[PDB]
């Protein structure tokens, strides 16, 4: 299975950026997180980025915070997140999923076990948030030895030489953080030929969609702006869900061009 | 790509979101430059001794080995400038900052001690200072939190999570994430992402230094063991780091065992935890099965943080060091025994240090030994505590 490959091909025929929302498993609860991505998928969600709730998300502002939170809260462990992530591949089977993970999961019960588990569930890509390119060999190597796509983040304080990493050591997608210009960080990596590159950084608006792939990347996705709208509209779920629908189907709207 | 082995063993490493990794970079180029400088080592030196105290006395105890064959001396950075040795390595930090060109420090606090020395190195050095506290220890410490106003520092309550020390890391990572090209991060303990292990140790080895020119002076050996309490691990380093080659010499590190190991009660993560990742750094930590990071217990509020500095676990590793843990009641009586037969008030960080030292010596009365403990702190912070329980007591 190549997915995310697969969504780049169709997505450059048809002249398309992707869209992919980040949503926490299993925020608010199970089974309403189940509801969110179907309804995220249903209204034109390219891909999926999915975190796993973790005691210490140092990487993460305070929406993110308060999702873990939340689906703690609920009761949501490592393990129901497993259960969950299969389910979502047997009702979807196209869709490529990304985790967003931190490294104590990953390491906590052997890191090529993680990742083995991985591909038994059907993901396709996995983010180590507090894993940079320096340490990351262990968790890449297993990784592709499981058929994982390992995604790193390029920041916008990236040298060249992060950008040489990155492009060599990455694979599905590069996850963009936004002194360096936008688009020769696009062209860099390019150049490099990394894999296709999503803009992750305040990606809020349809507007902002339009401008990340007229400025050459492949998409966007949006960290936090799905997320907020889950805390708005916690005690209705169904002004949750239509809330949702809309946003994201305006902002893959808006993906093309 | 580094100057330094950010790795003792196993343990160790820069486990930080890409973004940061500049950040500490930097840090450990600067950090490297200042220990070739013989300006930078003696405005530092400087500092220690005309404005914070140093050196520290090494006093013998009296009273407290009456009747043994044990020979007990204490170092007493109870009487560094703040009441704690914490003092030694913020002035190391703050002076580091300074040469980096930064002119704001972050720092993060729980029982409070860590905040109160950072906002006076920020004052003393002319930095702007912002700390970060969980709002569970804001409640609890509302001393320190007055103390670190009046000093000028900015205190920031954190909510977040459990809202305690483990918290407050986070929260002063994330800032620095973004305001690091104009402040230094002033983390409070030798342990995180390389190269704060090797950092905060260099910034405290002169505790062992003086150790070991002043018991050479006193009794013309070296010990036989030295024994400090770890809570990151920054005191027990910094008396252990000059005796490590002095292979005749025991290191003796104690972890809280709170309410008792069997309990799970306690903050032992070297010795009762699991290695994992956190906090920057592969090491022993207080974990759950899933692998979510659990609060430490200890009745003292120093000893809160929920893993181990990397090369204390190193060092345990390879059987150089050895570590022991003390319960909440074993460091009460050592407590009130230092007070009593010694009119020193320690502080209950250092009273589980000493409780093992007593330990050694009454178990094995007729043992000839020469036991140095780090009191890394006087007491007059925890007389409330100390009341309180006395009086639950009877
Ligand atoms: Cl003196
Ligand atoms: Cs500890």
């Amino acid at each position: 299975m190549e997915r995310y490959e697969n969504l780049f091909a169709q997505l450059n025929d048809r002249r398309e950026g992707a869209f992919v929302p980040f949503v926490t498993l299993g925020d608010p609860g199970i089974e309403q997180s189940l509801k969110i991505i179907d309804t995220l998928i249903d209204a034109g969600a390219d891909a999926l980025e999915l975190g796993v709730p973790f005691s210490d998300p140092l990487a993460d502002g305070p929406t993110i915070q308060n999702a873990n939170l939340r689906a703690f809260a609920a009761g949501v462990t490592p393990a129901q997140c497993f259960e969950m992530l299969a389910l979502i591949r047997e009702k979807h089977p196209t869709i490529p999923i990304g985790l967003l993970m931190y490294a104590n999961l990953v390491f906590n019960n052997g890191i090529d076990a993680f990742y083995a588990r991985c591909e038994q569930v059907g993901v396709d890509s996995v983010l180590v948030a507090d894993v940079p390119v320096e340490e990351s060999a262990p968790f890449r190597q297993a990784a592709l030895r499981h058929n994982i796509a390992p995604i790193f983040i390029c920041p916008p304080n990236a040298d060249d030489d992060l950008l040489r990493q990155v492009a060599s050591y990455g694979r599905g997608y590069t996850y963009l953080l936004s002194a360096l210009p936008l688009h020769h960080l696009i062209e860099k990596l390019k150049e490099y030929h990394a894999a296709p590159a999503l803009q992750g950084f305040g990606i809020s608006s349809p507007e902002q969609v339009s401008a990340a792939v007229r400025a050459g990347a492949a998409g966007a996705i949006s960290g936090s702006a799905i997320v907020k709208i889950i805390e708005k509209n916690l005690a209705s779920p169904k002004q949750m869900l239509a809330e949702l629908r809309s946003f994201v189907s305006a902002m893959k709207a808006a993906s093309r061009a | 790509t580094t100057l330094l082995n950010p790795y003792f063993g196993e343990f160790g490493g820069m486990y930080v979101p890409q973004i940061l990794m500049p950040a500490l970079n930097q840090l450990e180029e600067a950090f490297v430059s200042a220990q070739k400088d013989p300006e930078f080592q003696a405005q530092f030196a400087d500092l220690l001794k005309n404005y914070a105290g140093r050196p520290t006395a090494l006093t013998k105890c009296q009273n407290i080995t009456a009747g043994t064959r044990t020979t007990l001396y204490l170092k007493r950075e109870d009487l560094l400038h703040g009441g704690a040795h914490k003092t030694n390595q913020v002035l190391g930090q703050a002076l580091l900052a300074k040469r980096m060109g930064k002119s704001e420090i972050i720092a993060e606090t729980g029982a409070g001690q860590h905040g109160v020395a950072s906002a006076l190195a920020s004052a003393l050095l002319g930095l702007k200072c912002r700390i970060y506290m969980g709002a569970k220890d804001v409640e609890r410490q509302s001393p320190n939190v007055f103390r670190m106003r009046l000093m000028g520092a900015e205190v920031i309550p954190v909510h977040s999570g459990s809202a305690t020390l483990k918290d407050a890391c986070n929260e002063a990572l994330r800032d620095w994430s973004g305001s690091y090209e104009t402040a230094h991060y002033m983390l409070g303990t030798a342990a995180g992402p390389h190269p704060y292990p090797t950092i905060v140790r260099e910034f405290q080895r002169m505790i062992g230094e003086e150790t070991k020119a002043q018991i050479l002076d006193k009794e013309g050996r070296l010990p036989d063991a030295v024994i400090a309490c770890v809570g990151g691990g920054s005191n027990a380093i910094g008396m252990f780091a000059d005796f490590i080659n002095d292979t005749s010499v025991g290191l003796i590190g104690v972890e809280p065992g709170g309410h008792g190991i069997e309990t799970g009660e306690h903050g032992a993560p070297l010795k009762h935890g699991r290695v994992g990742i956190y906090f920057g750094m592969k090491a022993p930590m207080m974990q759950t099965a899933d692998g979510q990071i659990e609060e430490s217990y200890s009745i003292s509020a120093g000893l809160d943080f929920p893993s181990v500095g990397p090369q204390h676990a190193y060092l345990n590793s390879i059987g150089r060091a050895d570590y022991v843990s003390i319960t909440d009641d074993e460091a009460l009586e050592a407590f009130k025994t230092l007070c009593r037969h010694e009119g020193i008030i320690p502080a209950l960080e250092s009273s589980h240090a000493l409780a093992h030292a007593l330990k050694m010596m009454r178990e094995q009365p007729e043992k000839e030994q020469l036991l140095v403990v780090n009191l890394s702190g006087r007491g007059d912070k925890d007389i409330f505590t100390v009341h309180d329980i006395l009086k639950a007591r009877g």
